[PDB]
């Protein structure tokens, strides 16, 4: 009874964000902090459309507000970030109380620049 | 992001699905590409067999498997 | 005197080292030098998943860097 | 697909069934028992009941066939119904179960009160006379 | 390198409870003003490859009367228990990591009665029997509390996971959180082993005391991560690994120490000893584990 | 419905027939009892955990605490039984007849 | 056993009956049935016996393999469809063997070999506990499902209960034997409306319960349990004789005695529906009932059997213990017909 | 029979276990929350026998939702097709299908 | 008085496990209720985010609830950061 | 799968070297040539049995931590813990426990 509608392919495509989970998990507290707003819009349309069909929009938004957000670390803390993400993808747990230090560096060093 | 991709990944499974359904069905008389088994409209979750039906035995096995026999 | 006791009892602190460091050698050197990566709670598990995706040679270790946002 | 796993484990639960069912030398009837118990055990903990598996391992061997040997003694398809989405960052067999002490407070007053009520009771049946 | 890992926990264990028992001989005739075996290679070292190999040449005295079936599976499965239940241990990295391995050690622990079970049933007499059912349940009667304690001291863990317990003891050792609660643990671990004082009791023979040590050595190594927790630094576990053997070793020369220095109990002083001293202590100190967090804002974080 | 429940179902059923046949050995008849609640307990887990039905998780286990307690009752009866033949045989239980 | 534990037993027992009866969920009801069949056993065996014992272990295994049945049931029900509350069943297969588990549980025919033999092994007191209070969980149980209880099964089942309490009840000579065939006759009538109005099960249960307490109770007061020492009764307590022969009449159905309150009205709603032949057919079987009852009036009260010499010095004793509600209870079973139009408060 | 003491004293004794939609731990979601709760606010103060005849749409969907039989049906329907065609060899699965395809996070 | 210590006196003599049982577990059931961080461990407890916060939809009607993170509005963790 | 596995191994492995110990000495030719029932152990079973069902009951505490009914939480253990304690003691004070 109906028939499902699904989107084209080219409605799927968007440039992807292609580091791994430890990298997402270094700078994790700064990307919420900075990236929220399309974060929340899309979120907010996720549970209220309750449909993924109806929220491709602001995923193609969240993933450039994402990329935009990790070519600014990459434009202006690179090494400091390396090492941080480094030292969290060492551990087994990725624990955030292995190496403050890093932590500590990464965070004063975005703070002088951005 | 996380939900994006996952809904972006979803979308996709199905959409090679349905088009791999289209090409199969050609031939049965009776039946309807893409149809709906609930009376609702409503978006419906899918199953693991709705998306990973007609692919290869080892990616199934691990989209069923691999967080209970990962230890 | 009682010190003959000790090549004995030696012995087993070797039979009990073996175990032990072995498994975290092999730890590393199936897992990239890196520690294991533990999957409880489900949530972790849909990580490794997302890197073994992303590092496009079908290995979680293999991790991709800032240098692959272009 | 490993040939239908649970398929393969449901068979062996049967038939281990089919062995004890028979009813032969109670004691071999029992060690069919434990055979099925563990086949059981596989199923649930492959299906991803981890805690209800350990419980059933735990429980029903160790401690109630354990009893009934003890007793005997002193005497002469798959994989598609599965879900999509994740658990979150915990798991939810393990907050069902734990859900027993905030919420099922009835469901614990009733089982407290029918266990000390069958200690009385096999107290009384046990003291002969 | 799956297998391989196994086989290099296995082999060693094995060989660990060979040389446990010239250890043993050599501890008690020390303690006794007398050397253990000292002949037979340097220092007694090649006293249990001659205790093999003598076992190993000399005929099985197999009753030829009783069920053959099960006086073949006891000691399968009794040894199949002792070396499964050395993975879930954490050395600092578990070999298999399992979020619930705690009760599995539990399951592995009630599934042991088996053995002795099926062993003094198949044994094909009323004498064995008995004994059979004595040690039953006395092995019963005792991991009842070992579950109990188990779950109280696991109350300040956060959850069943064994690696969990290294984060836990961190700073200060479990021993002094709960002390009364680690030795009732020692002396249940004492009784569920048929050790002194609790010990009323070829190629089988061997097969169940290698099950038997090999249990031994396991619950050590439970309780000295339980109880006494070592530092574990995620760039060189040599340290963790080396502080753990150490203190299992400590333990096993307890064990024989105590059996060394005491008599034995009688079976209805210790069944009395359980559950008249042990049980209300126990059901005492787990309410007060249960009441403790909560009273001090301390519970655990995973869950 | 999948061949799992399938089996389970054939499972219960089957220890449902060994408990009414009666051959002998009282002790067998609540053998097949508590296999048949060991069936309920595996189907019950497994019909629970598949629609993600999180309360009801508390289900199976009380129901084995409760299962389990009938079985040491009729332990007891049983042994009574035998200290009143000396053995556990299902045809000593004629004296009450209809 | 002592007075403590055998109360706090008779408390568990009706805990469990009360949680039964008032519980929306279905893992509830299993429990409640649980707790009353543990604290049910050892009422069973307070005098100790090999015939308590015996009585005792089948009792325990029939009421195990119900429970069983019926907790499979209900998983069946929740598998094809997710809901624990007591409402209609939700399918064909279910119901099937939730009827058959709690016909166990009650007692109907085919299910009916226990109950003359666990009733001939218990004492009195436990006898009327059984017959009485024991049967309030499944009854009410088959109440809260009668419009998903198939016809032709209940009915069937009722018309062979019917049949083989009145074909049993002929042959036997014990009085505990007769009452256990009683209360299978009863309960073959009392099911056979539940499809129809269980206004009217209820007020058959109300109705014999009153009459079986009542037969219960003075078997009790005249220390009898084969038909001669029932005999020998007349020599003492005449009074007690007649009593026992005029609800002896109100159990066989005679009007104008209480008795035929529930016959008469449930044939009347049975003629309803349409139903003729076999509210005939109960009629015509229950005159069997009658039979043995009215043979049982004739050796008690109607005439004088030989007595014995040493009765004299029971003449010289009174009965210490008197038991309460006696008297309410035999009105209740005798002189209420002309109350019947009560019945409309859903009793 | 049913002496409903919790809806006289208002207690909740077992009233939260009985559906999958009631007051879940860590508002966990049942697998068919949204079929059970249509089917539930169309059944409600309406009747056993007109909740059976004029609700039957929602609650067909929610056993569709618990059993999936309909599901089960269709695809294997398909995979028998494809397996015949593949068996006669007029199709060829896709790469995507082949394990040969490009993976997306 | 005199009586009850008596009794203890002779109980804490030849049967003092006993005496140790029921003194802790009547300290276990009485102290909790007596305890003051036991509303800091249910805080605590509340304060542990499971689940993703859904954020509301605005309607220029609500002051309390924040429309960033780093807004003063809503609830805040120093307490705990203190402890 | 790993844990299979090393079931497994053990097993093939205790098989392995039980049936050579039973097995060599074998190759060598030789010459070749009740009613009691105390009731006290059944007992001592059965209550291991009961409070083995108790434990089970008491298992999950560890998750039970946190449920932000804490009160309640903490007031159902100590009942449950409670009900062990009074069932202990009932055994013990009508000679439940003698041998
Ligand atoms: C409609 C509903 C109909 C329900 C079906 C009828 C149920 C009838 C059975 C009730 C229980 C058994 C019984 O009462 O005996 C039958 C009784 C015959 O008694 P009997 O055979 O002479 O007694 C011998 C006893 O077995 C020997 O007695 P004992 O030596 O064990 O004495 C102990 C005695 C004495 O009790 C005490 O000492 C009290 C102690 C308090 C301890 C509290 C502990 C709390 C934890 O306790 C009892 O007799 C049972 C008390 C039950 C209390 C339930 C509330 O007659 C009736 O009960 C008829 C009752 C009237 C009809 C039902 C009520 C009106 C409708
Ligand atoms: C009311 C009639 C009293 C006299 C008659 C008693 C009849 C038999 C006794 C059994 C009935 C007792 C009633 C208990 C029902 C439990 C529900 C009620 O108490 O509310 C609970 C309140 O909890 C209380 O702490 C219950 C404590 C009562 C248990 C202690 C003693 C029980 C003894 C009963 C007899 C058992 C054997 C004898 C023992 C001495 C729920 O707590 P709450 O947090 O709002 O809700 C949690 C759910 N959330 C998550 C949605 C919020
Ligand atoms: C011999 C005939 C039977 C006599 C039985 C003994 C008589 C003494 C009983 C003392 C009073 C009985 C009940 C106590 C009153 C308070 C309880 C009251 O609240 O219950 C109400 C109900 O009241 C009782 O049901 C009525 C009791 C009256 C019984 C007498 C009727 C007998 C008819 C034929 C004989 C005529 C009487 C002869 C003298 C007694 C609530 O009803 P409700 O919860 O909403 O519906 C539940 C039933 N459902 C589920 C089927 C819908
Ligand atoms: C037999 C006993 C074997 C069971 C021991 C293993 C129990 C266990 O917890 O391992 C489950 C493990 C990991 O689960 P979690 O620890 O919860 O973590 C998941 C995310 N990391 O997953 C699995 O076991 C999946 C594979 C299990 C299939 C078979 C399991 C064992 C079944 C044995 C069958 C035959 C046993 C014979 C009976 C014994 C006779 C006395
Ligand atoms: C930590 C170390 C643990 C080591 C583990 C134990 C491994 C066991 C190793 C076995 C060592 C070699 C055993 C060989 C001796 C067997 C017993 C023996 O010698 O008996 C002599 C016996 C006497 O025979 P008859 O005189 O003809 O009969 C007299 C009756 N009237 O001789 C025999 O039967 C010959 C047996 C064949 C031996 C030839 C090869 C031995 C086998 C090699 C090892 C294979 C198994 C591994
Ligand atoms: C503000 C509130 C504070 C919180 C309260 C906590 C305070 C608790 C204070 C008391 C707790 C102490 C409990 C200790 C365990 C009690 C066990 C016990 O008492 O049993 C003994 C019995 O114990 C034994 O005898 C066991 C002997 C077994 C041999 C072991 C030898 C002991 C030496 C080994 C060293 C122990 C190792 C401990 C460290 C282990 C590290 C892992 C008494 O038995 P009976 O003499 O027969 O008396 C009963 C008849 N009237
Ligand atoms: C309300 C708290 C409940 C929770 C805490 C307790 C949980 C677990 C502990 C109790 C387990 C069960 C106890 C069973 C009681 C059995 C009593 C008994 O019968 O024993 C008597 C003996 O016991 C007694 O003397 C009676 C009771 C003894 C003392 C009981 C408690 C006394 C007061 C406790 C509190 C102390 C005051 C508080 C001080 C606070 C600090 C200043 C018989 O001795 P036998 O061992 O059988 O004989 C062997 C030798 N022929």
């Amino acid at each position: 009874p109906g028939i499902v509608e699904l989107p084209t392919l080219e409605d799927l495509k968007v440039q992807e964000v292609k580091v791994s989970s430890s990298v997402l998990k270094a700078a994790a507290h700064h990307y919420g902090a900075q990236c929220d707003k399309p974060n929340k819009e899309f979120m907010l349309c996720r549970w209220e459309e309750k449909d993924p069909r109806r929220c491709l929009e602001e995923g193609k938004l969240v993933n450039q507000c994402a990329l935009d957000f990790f070519r600014q670390i990459k434009r202006h803390c690179a090494e400091p970030f390396t090492e941080y993400w480094t030292c969290i993808d060492y551990s087994g747990l990725q624990l955030f109380r292995h190496c403050r230090k890093q932590q500590a560096k990464f965070d004063e060093c975005v703070l002088d620049k951005l | 992001l996380f939900q994006a991709e996952k809904d972006r990944r979803v979308l996709q499974m199905l959409r090679e699905n349905l088009e791999e359904e289209a090409i199969i069905m050609k031939d049965v008389p009776d039946w309807k590409v893409g149809e709906s088994v609930f009376h609702t409209t409503r978006w419906v979750t899918p199953m693991m067999g709705e998306l990973y039906g007609l692919r290869t035995n080892e990616e199934i096995l691990s989209a069923t498997y691999g967080f209970i026999w990962y230890t | 005197m009682w010190f003959e006791i000790l090549p004995g009892i030696a012995v087993m602190a070797a039979c009990l080292f073996i175990p032990g460091m072995a498994t975290a050698h092999i730890h590393k050197f199936t897992n990239g030098g890196k520690e294991k990566r533990v999957a409880h709670f489900s949530y972790q598990w849909n990580l490794m998943e997302r890197d073994r995706r992303i590092s496009g040679v079908n290995r979680y270790h293999v991790t991709k860097g800032l240098e692959n946002i272009d | 697909m490993t040939m239908y796993i649970a398929f393969i484990l449901s068979t062996i639960f049967v038939i281990g069934f089919v062995g004890f069912s028979s009813k032969p030398s109670p004691i071999y009837g029992g060690l069919g028992l434990i055979v099925s118990g563990g086949v059981g055990c596989g199923i649930v903990l492959n299906f991803g009941g981890s805690f209800l598996g350990l419980m059933v391992f735990l429980i029903y061997l160790g401690g109630m066939l354990v009893v009934f040997g003890y007793t005997t003694a002193m005497a002469t398809g798959d994989w598609v119904i599965y879900d999509t989405g994740d658990s979150g960052f915990f798991s939810e067999e393990a907050m069902g179960i734990a859900a027993l002490y905030s919420y099922g407070t009835w469901l614990v007053i009733v089982t407290g009160w029918s266990l000390l009520i069958g200690v009385v009771v096999i107290m009384e049946i046990t003291r002969g006379n | 390198m799956f297998m391989i890992n196994i086989l290099s926990l296995i082999i060693p264990i094995l060989l660990a409870v060979a040389f446990l028992t010239l250890v043993e001989r050599k501890v008690l005739g020390y303690m006794q003003l007398r050397k253990g075996p000292n002949v037979v290679g340097p220092y007694g070292l090649l006293q249990p490859i001659a205790d093999a190999l003598k076992l190993f040449t000399k005929e099985p005295l197999r009753p030829a009367t009783s069920s053959i079936s099960m006086f073949i599976i006891a000691p399968i499965l009794a040894l199949s228990l002792a070396l499964t239940m050395w993975v879930p241990l954490p050395m600092p990295y578990p070999l298999i990591n399992m979020n619930l391995g705690v009760l599995f050690m539990l399951a592995m622990s009630s599934l042991a009665v088996y053995s002795i079970l099926w062993s003094g049933w198949a044994s094909n007499s009323k004498y064995a029997l008995i004994g059979a059912l004595r040690a039953v349940a006395q092995t019963i009667s005792y991991e009842v509390t070992l579950a109990i304690i188990l779950l109280s001291v696991l109350l300040m863990n956060g959850s069943y996971t064994l690696s969990t317990l290294i984060t836990t003891q961190e700073h200060i050792w479990m021993i002094f959180t709960s002390w009364p609660l680690a030795m009732m643990w020692f002396i249940s671990t004492l009784a569920e082993t048929n050790r002194a004082p609790f010990d009323l009791t070829a190629g089988p023979f061997a097969m169940f005391f290698m099950a038997e040590y090999a249990n031994i050595i396991m619950m050590n190594a439970f309780t000295a991560i339980l109880f006494l927790g070592a530092s574990h630094d995620p760039h060189t576990p040599e340290l963790y690994t080396i502080n753990f053997v150490l203190k299992t070793l400590a333990l096993t020369i307890t064990f024989l120490w105590i059996r060394a220095s005491y008599p034995r109990f009688r079976y209805d002083q210790l069944m009395h000893l359980l559950w008249k001293s042990f049980l209300p202590l126990t059901l005492a100190l787990c309410m007060w584990h249960i009441s403790l967090p909560i009273m001090t804002a301390s519970i655990p974080p995973q869950s | 419905m999948p061949l799992v429940y399938m089996n389970i179902i054939m499972a219960f059923a089957i220890a449902l027939a060994g408990l009414l046949m009666y051959r002998s050995h009282l002790m067998s008849s609540l053998l097949c009892l508590e296999g048949m609640m060991l069936s309920l307990f595996i189907m019950s887990t497994l019909i629970i955990l598949n629609t993600h039905f999180t309360l009801a998780n508390m289900m199976p286990i009380i129901l084995l605490v409760f299962a389990a307690c009938e079985a040491a009752l009729g332990l007891s009866l049983l042994v009574m039984v035998s200290n009143t033949y000396g053995t556990d045989y299902v045809q000593n239980l004629n004296l009450l007849q209809c | 056993m002592n007075p403590i534990i055998y109360t706090t037993l008779i408390m568990t027992v009706m805990s469990g009956t009360m949680l039964v009866m008032i519980s929306s969920h279905w893992l509830l009801i299993w429990i409640g049935f649980e707790m009353n069949l543990l604290a049910m056993i050892p009422v069973l065996m307070k005098n100790f016996n090999p015939r308590a014992t015996e009585a005792a272990t089948k009792y325990f295994l029939t009421q195990a393999t119900a429970s069983m049945m019926l907790m499979m049931a209900i998983i069946i029900n929740l598998l094809y469809s997710g809901q624990w509350t007591i409402t209609k069943m939700f399918n064909p297969v279910a119901m099937t063997m939730m009827t058959m588990a709690l016909a166990m549980k009650l007692g109907l025919s085919p299910f009916h070999f226990w109950v003359p033999e666990v009733t001939q092994g218990i004492s009195l007191q436990a006898g009327l506990l059984l017959l009485t209070w024991q049967k309030l969980a499944p009854l009410s149980v088959l109440c809260q499902i009668s419009q998903s209880i198939n016809p032709n099964l209940m009915l069937t089942m009722a018309m062979l209960s019917i049949l083989i309490g009145g074909w049993g009840g002929l042959n036997q000579t014990q009085l505990r034997k007769i009452m256990a065939y009683s209360s299978i006759a009863h309960m073959g009538w009392m099911t056979a409306v539940l499809p129809y109005n269980t206004t009217m099960t209820i007020l058959n249960l109300l109705i014999y319960i009153t009459m079986t307490l009542a037969m219960f109770m003075l078997l009790i007061h005249s220390s009898a349990t084969t038909t001669l020492s029932l005999s020998h009764t007349w020599n003492k307590m005449p009074v007690i004789t007649s009593l026992m022969m005029v609800t002896l009449l109100s159990m066989g159905g005679l009007p104008p005695l209480s008795g035929f309150m529930p016959k008469w009205m449930i044939i009347q709603e049975m003629t309803k529906n349409e139903s003729i032949i076999m509210p005939t057919l109960m009629a015509m079987t229950a005159l069997l009932n009658l039979y043995f009852y009215m043979r049982l009036a004739y050796s008690s009260s109607l005439t004088m059997f030989p007595s014995t010499n040493n009765m004299k010095m029971k003449w010289q004793f009174e009965h210490t213990k008197q038991m309460k509600l006696l008297p309410t209870m035999i009105v209740l079973s005798t002189l209420v017909l002309p109350m019947t139009p009560a019945l409309s408060s859903l009793n | 029979p049913f002496f409903d003491v919790q809806k006289r004293l208002g207690l909740d004794l077992d009233r939260w276990m009985t559906i999958q939609s009631a007051e879940q731990p860590h508002k966990i979601p049942g697998r068919c929350h949204a079929f059970e709760k249509e089917w539930i606010e169309c059944a409600h103060g309406i009747g056993g026998i007109r909740a059976e005849k004029e609700c039957k749409i929602e609650f067909d969907d929610f056993v569709e939702c618990l059993l999936r039989q309909k599901t089960m049906k269709r695809l294997s329907a398909i995979k028998r097709q494809r397996d015949k065609l593949i068996k006669e060899g007029k199709y060829t699965p896709p790469p995507h299908h082949l394990g040969k395809e490009d993976p997306r996070p | 008085a005199g009586r009850i210590a008596s009794f203890l006196k002779n109980a804490w003599a030849k049967e003092p496990v006993l005496v140790a049982s029921f003194a802790i577990g009547g300290l276990a059931i009485i102290l909790p209720s007596l305890s003051p961080y036991t509303n800091y461990a249910i805080r605590i407890n509340r304060a542990t985010p499971y689940n993703y916060p859904v954020p509301l939809r605005d309607d220029g009607n609500m002051p309390d609830v924040p429309s960033h993170p780093q807004d003063p509005q809503g609830p805040s963790l120093e307490w705990l950061k203190n402890l | 799968m790993n844990i299979m596995l090393t079931l497994l191994t053990n097993v093939t492995l205790a098989s392995l070297l039980v049936l050579i110990a039973f097995w060599l000495p074998q190759l060598n030719a030789y010459s070749e040539k009740r009613l009691p029932f105390s009731m006290k152990f059944f007992l001592v079973a059965i209550t291991f049995l009961l409070f083995d069902l108790e434990i089970a009951l008491l298992l999950p505490l560890p998750w039970a931590s946190q449920t932000n009914n804490l009160k309640t939480m903490l007031t159902m253990a100590l009942f449950l813990l409670i009900l062990l304690a009074a069932s202990l003691a009932y055994e013990w004070t009508q000679k439940g426990l003698e041998w």
